[PDB]
C-alpha cells in the first residue's frame, strides 16, 4: 500500500 | 424404514432397537475401506 | 499425430523432468527453432507467452494450442499436472501438421503426452525427491545509488526542504518529528528509542534485506509403471511447494494424482483413461508491475537510506516512518500478517476412449473428457489493527467453478489399392464447450478475530451486493485428411476442415479450411548409397487455418443495469457491437528441407515459412467522440517472413566419453500491410510505440541529443533537418512533433539458444543456453530515479550530484529543475545470453546392488538455475517487460538439490 | 459501539461417548444335507451415559448441560431360516425367512428423577417401560348431550369428563419404537425362466394420523372438504352415533393414534435368461437377460392416510411411497 | 447443435415500446451524469490556477497541473477499462454523457412519433422526459467547449483553431468520424437546446433529484456569463434567485451542519441521488483526508497560498468549513469543502468521508446576478444581493466595485474549478512565482517555481485534445502550437 | 498430531491471550451486571416491609409478600427462559453473575501471570480490570448472604443451620455440588476481596 507515484507508461505488447 | 416416497430420500435403518435417548441411531457406512454417508452412497452406481 | 509432410519438432523427457518451476513451458526457452518463450515475472503462479513464427494478429491471442492427450487446457491446469507423468512434447509449427485441430491452431499446436506403462514381468517403482533454494539473480543495479547523508545534502541544496535551510534544521527539528508519531501509539511510545530507531542518519538502512528473501522450494513424488500382455498402466503420487523470493507472499503448492490405463478387452475392442487430479494451492505478489512507496523493485531503489524499518537486533520491525504521514506504514511481514489470504482449489481431468476395429482397414476411434475446476478462495482486514484507518474488520469469501467438456469421433480407413500405392482417408468430428461462473459475498464491521462468520457482520449501510460472473462458448468442427504415399519415396497429404464457434453471429460463424502437403525422400530414389550422406527429405506445404480467440460476447449490442435510485432500475448502453464478426484467417506457405550426415552423428534442418493474416481481428480504438473505448473488428492485415535452422551432433572421444551438442536460431521479419479506418499510422498513446504500413511494430519517441552546454537545457533533434556542413539541427523546446519512427521492433527478431553435453563412467554434465537478440525496452524506473525537476523525496542516482551549475559546467546530465521525457535516452538494449540450467548428475554404478534385489539404482544429481546472465540493461531483469520495465518481480535463481530411487 | 462478550452454554469438560456393552448367544444348524438351515440369536445390549440436555440447579447460573446421565436396556431374540425345496432336475424352488422380537426398557434417569418428559414431543420416558405415548384417552362420546368424553388418569371404577385440559394427559401403553420385525420370502426357477417374490412385515408400530385432525373436525377449519361420517352427525333427532356434535375442536387424544403394521410385497421379479444354443454361430455376443420387475405391487394395513411407513412418529402432509413397474434388458456381449 | 450463447445480465438495444422502459433509460441517464459531474473530475482545472503550492507528499500526481509541467500536460490521462482519469478520461466521460443522451432523445422521440403510448399522461411524461434529455446535451456540449476551445483574447494558436469549437454530433453512431465545428455552431445548438427546453418543462421544481426550469434558467445564466453577454446573464438569473434561500446559520458550527448534509441544504437547485450504498463517493484529493478511529487525519497534497487564506476575515464561517486550519494538527490551512456527509456513514460513530455530487447551487446566481448587474450599470441589484449573500455567510461587504465582487466570488466557489475560467474572463495573469506560502507550514509547503510561464493570452489556459483523436481521424485541427 | 478443532464463529471460555478479549468479556461482565442489580429484583424485600396495602387491582401476585403468606414463599418465583422472577429467579441472576465473575478474574489471572500483554500500558489496564472483578466477586456473594442466610438476632431455625452462609464457589463451574460454607468464612472472602 501507499501513495501512488504518477508517470507511468501504460505497457502494451 | 424410508419415510418418503421422494426421489431424492434415503432410509432409516436400525440394527437391534433404538440404542439411545437423544442421539442418533443410524450405523456406521463403511465403503472399501473408508466411511461415508448415505447421501454419498446414493451417488455410487449399485451395480458395482 | 501429425503428417509425414509437416514441420514438427519433438522435445524428449529428459528436458523436463527436473525442474525447479511451476511453468513447464519456461522449460522449454531455446529449445524448438521458431518457438519464443519469454516469462516476464519471477512469481511462483506466474506463466510463459509463447509465440510460434512471429507475433499473428494485433489484437487476438498470438497463443498456441495446448492439448494434453487429446483435450485442449489452460496453462494454469498445466500447472498443476507433475511434469514427471510426461512422456515427450512436440510442437507442431506448420500448416499440414497442425490440420485436425482448429479452435486457434493457426498459432501452432504443443501436444504433450503422458507417460504409459512399458510392460514387462516386473513393474518399475521410482521415488524422487529434491529440495533447493531460490534467490534473486541480479543485485546490482542499487550500487549505483545515494546514501542517506548525500541525499539529504542533495536534497536541502536543491530546495526541497524551503529556501535557507540547514542540514541539521532538516535533519534534527523536521525529520526527527518521528518522536511525534510513534508518541500516540502505545505499542510504539515506550519502544521509540530503546529498540527502534525509525530515523537513524549514521547508518545506512537496507531495504533489499526488507524487501526480499531467500525462498525454499521442494518436492517429491512416487510413480508405479507396469503392464501385462494386454493391459498396461501408470500411477503416480506427488507434491510440490515453491515459495516466493519476495517478503510479499507468493507461493504454489500441489499434491497430484494421476493414473494412466489402457487395456484391449478383445480382438475388435481396445479401451483407455487418464485420470487425473490436484489440490492446490496458489497465492499470487499482486502489487507488482505498479509503482507504490515501499513496494518491490522500485522501493529497493528509491526508498531513502536514512529510513530504517529494522530493529537494534536486526530484525524487522513491524511498521516504518515516512515523514508528513499521519499515521505509521506496515512493513510486509506485518501488513501479510493483518491482510491473510487463503485459496483452494480442486481439479479433475477424465479423459477416456473406445477403439474398435470391426474389420481389417477401418478403426472407428469414440474420445470423451470432462475438465472439472472448483476453487475456494477467503481474505480477510483483521480487526483491531492500531496502525489501521479502522478498528473493524472485513472478509470476503468467493466461490469458483469452471467445467469443459470435449467429444471427438474419428473414423480411419487404411488401404493399399496396389503393390506400391498406400492411401489412407480420416474423417472426423469434434464438439468443444465451457462454461464458468464465480459468486462471491462480502460482510464489513467485525470487531474480535473469532467472531468473524459471514453471517456476523454489522447490519445497516454496512451491507453491500454480491458479486456474481458468468461466461460461456462452445466450438463444433468436422475434418477430413488423406494420405497417399509412391512406393517409398513420394507422399503427398489433403486436408478440408470446416469450423464453427460461438463467438460469432449466427449467419458468420462458420468457416472452411484447407491444407495441402509432400514430402520427396530424394535419398531413397536418387543417390541410394553414399559414404558419408544418410538422409535427405524434402517437404514443402501451403495452408489455411484460422483464429478466433477473442472473448465470448463481442458482436452483441448490449444493455446493462445502471441503477439511480433504491426504488426503480436503469439501464445504459455498454457496447456498440459488430453484427458481421467473423474468423481471422491465417495462411501459411512452408519450405523445409532435413538432411543427415555421417551414420546419423550429425543432422540439420532448415525451414523457410511465409505467414500472412489477411481479416485479422483488432480491438480497434474507437474514438472518444463515441462513448466507447475500444471495439473488435476485422480489418487490417499481417505478415511473417523467416527462417529456422536446427542441427544436432556428436563429437566425442573414446570408449567411455560422450560428448554431443545442438542449437537453433531463428530470424523473424514482421511487416504490418493494412491498418483500420483507412489510416497508414497509428500511434498508440502512452505506450511508446507505434503501427505504421510496410514495417513491424516499432518504437516511436523523440531522439535525445545531450544538453546545451551554455545554458543547461536538454536538447532533441528536430527530425528530418540538417543545417550548413555541420552535424543535424537541435531544439530545446519539446514538442509532441519531434517523435520519430526508430527502427527498433517492439518484438524481438532474433531468438534461439544451444546445448552441451559430457558424460563419463556414471558422472554427467549438462549445460544450456538461451539467447534473445534484438529486444529493447523503456526503463521506466529510471524515469524516477534520474530526474531533478520532480519527486524530489525519493532516493536518485549517484550522478545527480554532479549536475550542470554556472560553477561546475563541464558535465553531461542536465540543470535540476526539468522534467525529463520518453525518449531514446530511456530506451536500453535489453537482449541477453542466459544459462537456463547447469545439472550435474551421477547414476551410481551396478556394482553396488548386486545381492539385495530391493533396490535395482540410484541417482543424485546438482542443479543451479539462471545463473549467469549477459546484458547491457541496467534494471534487474530484461526479459521482464514487453516494451516497459515496470516495478517487476524479476526471476529467480535456483540451487536444487535432489535424488532418485528406482527400487 | 464496543463488542461485549460472555458466556453463554457452559459446557463440561467430561464428555463421554455414550457407552454400550453388550452380550450374545447364537446356535446355528443345517440339516439334510446342508438344505434346511437355522439360525436363532438372543441379544442384551445395555447402554450406559446416555446425552440429554438435562435442566440444571440454580446455582449452575445457566438452564441445561448436556451431561452423560442415563440408561437403557435392550433385549431380544432374532432367528432366520433357509430352505430348498427340490421336486425335478430342472426345477428349483427356495424359500427364506427371517424374524426379530425387541424388547426396550429404560433403567435410570438423571437427578435422582423417577419420569421425564421432553416438551413439544408427546412421549414420555418412565423407569421400567420404554419410551411410550403421552396422551390424553378418549373414552367416546356421551349419547345425553353429545359432547367429547375423556378419561381421567387414576379414578377407577373409569370416570369420564367432559371438560378437556392439559391436566388429563397420561402415558399410553404403545411404544414408539416397534417391536416386531420380520420378512420372508419364496424363489422358482423352472430353467432360465426365475420368478422371485420378497415380503417384508413390521408389526407393532403406532403412529398420529394429523390429517384426520382435519377432514373430521365439527368445529372450526370448516372451508375445507371433510369425512363422510360428519353427515350423521349428533343432533337430538338422531342420537344413536358415535361422533360428536357439530360444535366442538377435536384435540390430539388417542382417537388419533392409528394402528399402522403392514406387510408389503417388496419386490417381484421374472427373469429370463435366453438360452445358449441361440448364440451359436457367433463371437460377438455372448449372452443375454430380460426382467420384469414390480415394486411395492401389494399392502396389507389397517391405517387410513396413504401409506403406513411414510412418517415416522407422526404422519402429517406426507409423501406416499411409489409403485414401480420396471422392464429391462442385459447384454452380456 | 445450437451454439448460441447469450450473454447474463445484458439485454439487447432495442427501440422503445412501453412507458416504463422509457423511465428506465432515463434513470440510466441520470446514474451517468452522476460520475461524470462530479467534483473529482474539476479538480484539475481548479489546481491548475494561482492558488496552490504542491506540499512534500506530492507524487508527481497534482504537480503537473499547479507547476504548469506542459511536458506532461500534453499526453494526460487514461479512459481504458482498468482507469478513466485526467484531460482524456475528462473528454471520454462528457462524449458519453452526449452520446448516450442522444440516444435516449431520439429513441423517445421515434416513440412519440409512432404512438406507443397509451393515455394522455404518459404523452406528457414522456414529452416531458424529452425536454430533460435536451437539458443534458446542452450540458455535456458546453462542459467540452469550455475546456478544449480557446476563449477570443487568445494571441498564439495552432494556425486554423482560434474560431474552432469541439466536435458536434446530433444523433447517436459510434461510427462517424469527422471535423471540428465552429464556436457560433455550437453556441447556437446549446442555446437552441436550452430555450426548447425551458419552454416545455414545469414552472415549479417536480424534485430536487432530476432536471427542473430552475437549472434550465441557471445553467444559461452560466453559459451566458461565460459567453461574455451580461444582460441576458441578468434576465435569466433574477427568474431563479428568489426561490431558494440562503443557509439561516448564527455560528460556523450550525453552517457545518446545514451546509454539509444534502438532504437539509435548503439551496440547492440540483443534485445526484445519494446513499450510503448507492451514489456516495470520497473526494480526498484536495484536503488528502483518511478516518482514524473517530476523527480524521489530514496529508494534503497541495495547499493553499497566503493569499488566499487571508481573503476570509477571522469570524467568517467558510474560514472552518471552505477552508480548515488542520494541517500538521493546527499549522495551517486546506481546502476542506468536500470533507463528508454525515448521512452516508456505515457506522454512525467511525468516519469514511463519503459525498455525494451536487450540480447547482444559488449562491453561484447570487454572483452571475451580481456581476451582471454591475456590468450593465445597475448598481442597486448588486448591492442588494451582494451584501445579502455575505451577511448570510458570515462577514457583510462594505462597499461593492468588482474588487469585493472578485473576492467574494473566489471566496465562495473554491474547490468547484471556477477560478481558471474567472481570470481568463478578468485578464488575471499568472504570477505564482511572486506569491508567498503561509508561514506555519515551512518544511512541509515550500516554493516551487513554473516549469513555464503562462501569461495573459497563453495557449495552455485551455486543454489540447487528448491523442486517440488526432490519430484516429486527421482532419481534426489541434490546438496548441507545439 | 493435536486433534483440537475450535468452533469458527464464536469464542469459548479458555484463559486470555490478548487485551482486546479481556476488555470485550469485561464489557459483557458489566452489561450482565445491569440486568442482575436491577431495582425490577428488589422490590420483592421492598413489600414483605411494614409499609404497604395490597388493593383489588392485585391478582395474588405482590399478595403473599405484603401479607406473609408462609406457604407460597417455601418455593417461589421460576428461572426458565420465559421469565426470571421470584426468589428463585434473586438467586439465579446472583449465583449467575458470581460464576461469571469467577471465569473472568481467574481467566485474567492466568493471562497476567503468562505474560501474554505486550506493554506496560495493557498490563496495567488489565490489573485495574481485575481489581474491577473482584469488586463484582463481593458485590454477588453479599448479596446472596444477605437474604439467604440467617442474622444474628432470630430465635427459632432448623437444627444446624444457625451459623451458616451460602455456598462459597470460587472457580468455574457450572455442574457443582457441594455444602454450604460457614458464615465466617463467607464475611472474609467478601471482605478480601
Ligand atoms: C472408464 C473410466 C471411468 C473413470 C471415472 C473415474 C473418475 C474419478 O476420478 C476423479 C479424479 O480423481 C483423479 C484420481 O487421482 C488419481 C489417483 O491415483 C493415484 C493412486 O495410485
Ligand atoms: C471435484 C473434486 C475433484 O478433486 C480431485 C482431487 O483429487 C485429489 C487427488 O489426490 C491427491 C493425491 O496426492 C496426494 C499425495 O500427496
Ligand atoms: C448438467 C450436467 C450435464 O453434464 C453431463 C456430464 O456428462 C458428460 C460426460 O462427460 C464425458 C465423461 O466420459 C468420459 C469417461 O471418462
Amino acid at each position: 500500500s501507499g501513495a501512488t507515484t504518477a508517470t507511468t507508461t501504460t505497457s502494451n505488447s | 424404514m424410508t419415510t418418503s416416497g421422494d426421489p431424492t430420500a434415503v432410509a432409516s435403518v436400525e440394527i437391534h432397537g433404538t440404542g439411545s435417548l437423544g442421539a442418533s441411531s443410524a450405523p456406521l457406512y463403511i465403503v472399501d475401506g473408508m466411511q461415508t454417508s448415505l447421501d454419498v452412497v446414493a451417488t455410487m452406481n449399485p451395480n458395482d | 499425430l501429425s503428417t509425414v509432410s509437416g514441420s514438427v519438432a519433438k522435445v524428449s523427457s529428459e528436458k523436463l523432468a527436473e525442474k525447479p518451476v511451476a511453468n513447464i513451458m519456461d522449460a522449454l526457452q531455446g529449445q524448438v527453432a521458431g518457438m519464443q518463450v519469454m516469462t516476464t515475472s519471477g512469481d511462483p503462479t506466474a506463466v510463459a507467452s509463447v509465440e510460434i513464427h512471429g507475433t499473428g494478429s494485433l489484437g487476438a491471442s498470438s497463443a498456441p494450442l495446448y492439448i494434453v492427450d487429446g483435450m485442449q487446457t489452460s496453462l494454469d491446469v498445466v500447472a498443476t499436472m507433475n511434469p514427471n507423468d510426461f512422456e515427450s512434447m512436440s510442437v507442431l509449427k506448420d500448416a499440414s501438421a497442425t490440420s485436425i485441430y482448429g479452435a486457434r491452431a493457426a498459432n501452432g499446436v504443443v501436444f504433450i503426452q503422458t507417460k504409459k506403462g512399458k510392460m514387462s514381468e516386473r513393474g518399475r517403482i521410482t521415488f524422487n525427491a529434491s529440495y533447493g533454494i531460490s534467490q534473486i539473480l541480479n543485485t546490482k543495479p542499487l550500487d549505483n545509488m545515494m546514501t542517506g547523508d548525500e541525499l539529504l545534502d542533495f536534497q536541502v541544496k536543491a530546495g526541497f526542504w524551503g529556501n535557507n535551510q540547514t542540514v541539521q534544521k532538516v535533519k534534527d527539528m523536521i525529520l526527527a518529528g518521528a518522536e511525534d508519531l510513534y508518541g500516540n501509539y502505545d505499542s510504539l511510545k515506550d519502544e521509540y528509542g530503546k529498540t527502534l530507531f525509525p530515523v537513524d542518519f549514521n547508518h545506512d538502512a537496507d531495504w533489499l534485506k526488507a524487501l526480499f528473501k531467500t525462498a525454499p522450494t521442494s518436492q517429491g513424488d512416487i510413480s508405479f509403471s507396469g503392464g501385462s500382455q494386454g493391459t498396461s498402466y501408470y500411477a503416480s503420487i506427488g507434491y510440490f511447494d515453491q515459495e516466493g523470493m519476495a517478503r510479499e507472499p507468493a507461493n504454489f503448492k500441489r499434491y497430484s494424482g494421476r493414473l494412466n490405463f489402457e487395456s484391449r478387452i478383445n480382438e475388435w475392442l481396445k479401451v483407455g483413461a487418464n485420470l487425473s487430479g490436484a489440490i492446490a494451492n496458489r497465492r499470487s505478489a499482486d502489487y507488482f508491475g505498479k509503482y507504490y512507496m515501499g513496494s518491490g523493485t522500485f522501493g529497493v531503489l528509491t526508498m531513502p537510506r536514512y529510513y530504517n524499518p529494522f530493529d537494534v537486533n536486526g530484525d524487522l520491525a513491524d511498521v516504518y516512518y515516512m515523514y508528513g504521514a499521519t499515521r505509521p506504514s506496515m512493513t510486509e511481514p506485518y501488513f501479510a500478517k493483518m491482510r491473510p489470504f487463503s485459496s483452494e482449489s480442486h481439479q479433475a481431468n477424465v479423459n477416456g476412449f473406445a477403439q474398435i476395429t470391426p474389420i481389417k482397414g477401418l478403426t472407428l476411434k469414440a474420445q470423451a473428457g470432462v475438465d472439472i475446476t472448483n476453487t475456494r478462495t477467503s481474505s480477510k482486514r483483521m480487526p483491531n489493527n492500531p496502525y489501521d484507518s479502522t478498528p473493524l474488520g472485513e472478509r470476503r469469501e468467493r466461490a469458483y467453478r469452471d467445467v469443459s467438456k470435449s467429444f471427438t469421433n474419428t473414423a480411419e480407413y487404411k488401404f493399399s489399392i496396389d503393390e506400391k500405392h498406400d492411401l489412407t482417408a480420416l474423417m472426423g468430428h469434434e464438439y468443444i464447450e465451457y462454461e464458468g461462473d464465480v459468486i462471491g459475498a462480502s460482510s464489513k464491521g467485525f470487531e474480535s478475530d473469532k467472531l468473524m462468520l459471514l453471517s456476523q457482520g454489522k447490519t445497516g449501510n454496512s451491507l453491500s451486493l454480491p458479486e456474481h460472473r458468468v461466461a460461456e462458448y462452445a466450438y463444433l468442427s468436422f475434418f477430413s485428411r488423406f494420405n497417399y504415399g509412391f512406393d517409398k519415396w513420394m507422399y503427398i497429404d489433403f486436408s478440408v476442415r470446416n469450423d464453427q464457434s460461438s463467438r460469432f453471429g449466427s449467419n458468420n460463424r462458420s468457416a472452411w479450411f484447407y491444407s495441402v502437403g509432400g514430402m520427396f525422400d530424394i535419398y531413397n530414389k536418387f543417390i541410394q548409397e553414399s559414404n558419408w550422406l544418410s538422409d535427405l527429405r524434402l517437404k514443402m506445404s501451403y495452408g489455411t487455418t484460422g483464429n478466433s480467440e477473442i472473448g465470448n460476447y463481442n458482436h452483441q449490442a448490449l444493455v446493462t443495469v445502471n441503477n439511480y435510485t433504491e426504488d426503480a432500475m436503469g439501464l445504459s448502453i455498454s457496447t456498440a457491437g459488430n453484427p458481421d464478426l467473423s474468423w481471422e484467417k491465417q495462411s501459411q506457405f512452408n519450405f523445409g528441407l532435413a538432411a543427415g550426415a555421417f551414420n546419423n552423428r550429425l543432422s540439420a534442418e532448415v525451414d523457410f515459412y511465409v505467414r500472412t493474416t489477411n481479416d485479422m481481428l483488432i480491438d480497434v480504438p474507437m474514438p472518444y467522440i463515441s462513448g466507447f473505448f475500444s471495439q473488435y473488428q476485422n480489418v487490417g492485415s499481417m505478415k511473417n517472413t523467416g527462417v529456422d535452422l536446427s542441427l544436432k551432433g556428436t563429437i566425442y572421444q573414446n570408449k567411455d566419453w560422450n560428448v554431443y551438442a545442438s542449437a537453433n536460431f531463428n530470424y523473424n521479419r514482421q511487416e504490418i500491410t493494412k491498418l483500420f479506418f483507412g489510416l497508414n499510422k497509428y500511434m498508440l498513446p502512452n505506450t511508446g510505440t507505434i503501427w505504421e504500413i510496410g514495417y513491424p511494430n516499432s518504437f516511436y519517441m523523440a531522439e535525445y541529443a545531450g544538453i546545451d552546454k551554455k545554458t543547461g537545457k536538454q536538447l532533441w533533434y528536430v527530425p528530418g533537418q540538417v543545417d550548413a556542413d555541420g552535424n543535424k539541427v537541435t531544439t530545446s523546446q519539446y514538442s509532441a512533433d519531434l517523435e520519430t519512427r526508430i527502427d527498433k521492433s517492439v518484438t524481438p527478431p532474433i531468438t534461439g539458444g544451444f546445448s552441451l553435453g559430457a558424460s563419463w563412467k556414471g558422472l554427467s554434465l549438462d549445460a544450456d543456453f538461451a539467447y534473445i537478440v534484438g529486444k529493447w525496452m523503456i526503463n521506466n524506473d529510471r524515469y524516477f530515479t534520474e530526474n531533478g525537476g520532480g519527486l524530489m523525496q525519493l532516493n536518485k542516482d549517484k550522478m545527480l550530484l554532479n549536475a550542470w551549475t554556472e560553477d561546475n559546467k563541464e558535465t553531461d546530465v542536465p540543470k535540476l529543475g526539468q522534467s525529463p521525457q520518453f525518449d531514446t535516452h530511456l530506451l536500453e538494449n535489453a537482449s541477453f545470453l542466459r544459462l537456463k540450467n547447469l545439472k550435474l548428475t551421477y547414476v551410481l554404478p551396478n556394482s553396488l546392488f548386486a545381492g539385495q534385489n530391493v533396490i535395482g539404482g540410484a541417482r543424485v544429481y546438482l542443479m543451479a538455475r539462471n545463473l549467469l546472465t549477459v546484458t547491457k540493461y541496467k534494471g534487474f531483469d530484461p526479459e521482464a517487460g514487453g516494451n516497459v520495465g515496470k516495478n517487476q518481480y524479476p526471476n529467480s535463481k535456483q540451487y536444487v538439490a535432489g535424488i532418485q530411487l528406482s527400487f | 459501539d464496543a463488542m461485549g462478550l460472555s458466556i453463554s452454554t457452559a459446557g463440561n469438560p467430561d464428555l463421554s461417548w455414550e457407552k454400550q456393552s453388550q452380550f450374545n448367544f447364537g446356535l446355528a444348524a443345517g440339516a439334510f444335507n446342508n438344505r434346511l438351515s437355522a439360525e436363532v440369536d438372543f441379544y442384551v445390549r445395555t447402554t450406559n451415559d446416555m446425552l440429554i440436555d438435562v435442566p440444571m440447579p440454580y446455582i449452575s447460573g445457566f438452564f441445561s448441560q448436556y451431561q452423560n446421565v442415563g440408561s437403557m436396556k435392550n433385549t431380544g431374540v432374532d432367528l432366520s431360516l433357509k430352505g430348498t425345496i427340490y421336486q425335478n432336475k430342472d426345477w428349483n424352488v427356495y424359500a427364506s425367512a427371517n424374524f426379530n422380537y425387541n424388547r426396550q426398557e429404560i433403567t435410570k434417569l438423571f437427578f435422582g428423577l423417577n419420569k421425564y418428559m421432553l416438551p413439544n414431543t408427546g412421549t414420555i420416558w418412565e423407569i421400567g417401560y420404554p419410551n411410550s405415548f403421552y396422551m390424553a384417552e378418549y373414552a367416546g362420546i356421551d349419547k345425553k348431550t353429545g359432547k367429547q368424553l375423556w378419561y381421567v388418569p387414576g379414578q377407577v371404577d373409569k370416570v369420564t369428563t367432559s371438560q378437556y385440559s392439559a391436566d388429563l394427559e397420561t402415558r399410553i401403553d404403545k411404544s414408539v419404537t416397534p417391536p416386531i420385525t420380520g420378512g420372508f420370502s419364496l424363489g422358482a426357477s423352472w430353467k432360465g425362466l426365475s420368478l422371485d417374490a420378497d415380503f417384508a412385515y413390521i408389526v407393532g408400530k403406532w403412529m398420529i394420523n394429523n390429517d384426520r385432525y382435519f377432514t373430521e373436525n365439527g368445529g372450526g377449519l370448516m372451508q375445507l372438504n371433510k369425512d363422510k361420517m360428519l353427515l350423521n352427525a349428533w343432533t337430538e333427532d338422531n342420537k344413536e352415533t358415535d361422533v360428536p356434535k357439530l360444535g366442538q375442536s377435536p384435540q390430539f387424544d388417542t382417537h388419533l393414534l392409528e394402528n399402522a403394521s403392514f406387510l408389503r410385497l417388496k419386490n417381484l421379479k421374472l427373469t429370463y435368461v435366453l438360452p445358449n444354443s441361440l448364440f451359436a454361430g457367433q463371437n460377438v455376443i455372448g449372452g443375454a437377460r430380460v426382467y420384469l420387475m414390480a415394486r411395492n405391487l401389494l399392502t396389507v394395513t389397517k391405517y387410513k392416510g396413504f401409506d403406513p411407513e411414510a412418517g415416522g412418529n407422526v404422519g402429517k402432509n406426507q409423501y406416499p411411497n411409489s409403485k414401480q413397474y420396471v422392464a429391462g434388458i442385459q447384454l452380456s456381449f | 447443435c445450437e451454439l448460441d450463447r447469450d450473454p447474463e445480465g445484458k439485454d439487447f438495444q432495442q427501440p422503445y415500446t412501453s412507458f416504463v422502459q422509457t423511465k428506465q433509460n432515463r434513470d440510466g441517464l441520470y446514474a451517468l451524469l452522476r460520475n461524470t459531474e462530479n467534483p473529482r473530475m474539476h479538480f484539475y482545472q481548479e489546481l491548475q490556477s494561482d492558488m496552490y503550492c504542491t506540499t512534500i507528499t506530492d507524487g508527481n500526481s497534482l504537480a503537473p497541473f499547479v507547476n504548469w509541467d506542459l511536458g506532461i500536460l500534453n499526453d494526460h490521462g487514461r479512459a481504458d477499462e482498468d482507469e478513466v482519469s485526467g484531460i482524456a478520461g475528462y473528454y471520454f466521460v462528457y462524449n458519453r454523457l452526449n452520446q448516450q443522451a442522444n440516444a435516449f432523445v431520439n429513441n423517445t422521440e421515434a416513440a412519440l412519433q409512432n404512438q406507443v403510448y397509451k393515455n394522455s399522461t404518459e404523452i406528457a411524461n414522456a414529452k416531458s422526459f424529452l425536454a430533460e434529455g435536451k437539458v443534458l446535451q446542452a450540458l455535456a456540449i458546453w462542459r467540452l467547449m469550455d475546456r478544449f476551445s480557446f476563449h477570443e483574447s487568445v494571441t498564439e494558436v495552432n494556425s486554423g483553431a482560434k474560431d474552432l469549437g469541439v466536435i458536434l454530433l446530433k444523433e447517436y453512431n459510434p461510427g462517424y468520424i469527422g471535423p471540428r465545428a465552429t464556436k457560433a455552431q455550437c453556441y447556437d445548438y446549446i442555446l437552441s437546446r436550452l430555450s426548447e427546453a425551458i419552454e416545455v418543462l414545469p414552472e415549479n421544481r417536480e424534485s430536487v433529484l432530476y432536471v427542473s426550469r430552475d437549472y434550465a434558467y441557471a445553467l444559461r445564466a452560466r453559459i451566458y456569463l461565460a459567453l461574455g453577454e451580461y444582460g441576458k446573464a441578468a434576465a435569466d438569473a433574477k427568474m431563479v434567485v428568489d426561490k431558494y434561500p440562503l443557509i439561516g446559520a448564527a455560528d460556523a458550527s450550525e453552517f457545518e451542519n446545514i451546509y454539509r448534509s444534502d438532504a437539509n441544504n435548503p439551496e440547492i437547485i440540483f443534485r445526484g441521488f445519494a446513499s450510503a450504498t448507492l451514489g456516495s463517493f470520497t473526494a480526498t484529493t484536495l484536503n488528502g483526508a483518511a478516518p482514524a478511529g473517530k476523527d480524521i487525519k489530514y496529508n494534503p497534497s497541495a495547499v493553499p497560498f497566503q493569499w488566499v487564506v487571508d481573503l476570509y476575515e477571522n469570524e467568517d464561517f467558510r474560514k472552518s468549513v471552505y477552508i480548515a486550519k488542520v494541517v500538521k494538527k493546527d499549522k495551517g490551512y486546506l481546502v476542506n469543502k468536500f470533507l463528508e456527509d454525515k448521512a452516508y456513514r456505515d457506522v454512525q460513530d467511525k468516519p469514511n468521508l463519503k459525498v455525494g455530487a451536487r450540480y447547482f447551487s444559488v449562491a453561484e446566481v447570487y454572483l452571475i446576478l451580481v456581476e451582471s448587474a454591475l456590468q450593465t450599470g445597475d448598481t442597486p441589484t448588486a448591492e442588494k444581493y451582494l451584501k445579502a449573500l455575505s451577511k448570510a455567510r458570515g462577514a457583510e461587504v462594505s462597499v461593492v466595485n468588482m474588487e469585493a465582487l472578485q473576492a467574494e466570488r473566489t471566496r465562495e466557489l473554491i474547490g468547484e474549478g471556477s477560478r481558471l475560467r474567472d481570470m481568463v474572463r478578468w485578464s488575471i495573469p499568472n504570477n505564482h512565482d511572486a506569491f508567498e506560502t503561509q508561514p506555519g507550514l515551512e518544511g512541509f509547503a515550500n516554493t516551487t517555481p513554473l516549469k513555464a510561464q503562462a501569461p495573459v493570452g497563453f495557449y495552455a489556459y485551455t486543454w489540447e485534445f487528448p491523442q486517440r483523436d488526432r490519430q484516429t481521424n486527421p482532419q481534426l485541427i489541434k490546438n496548441w502550437p507545439i
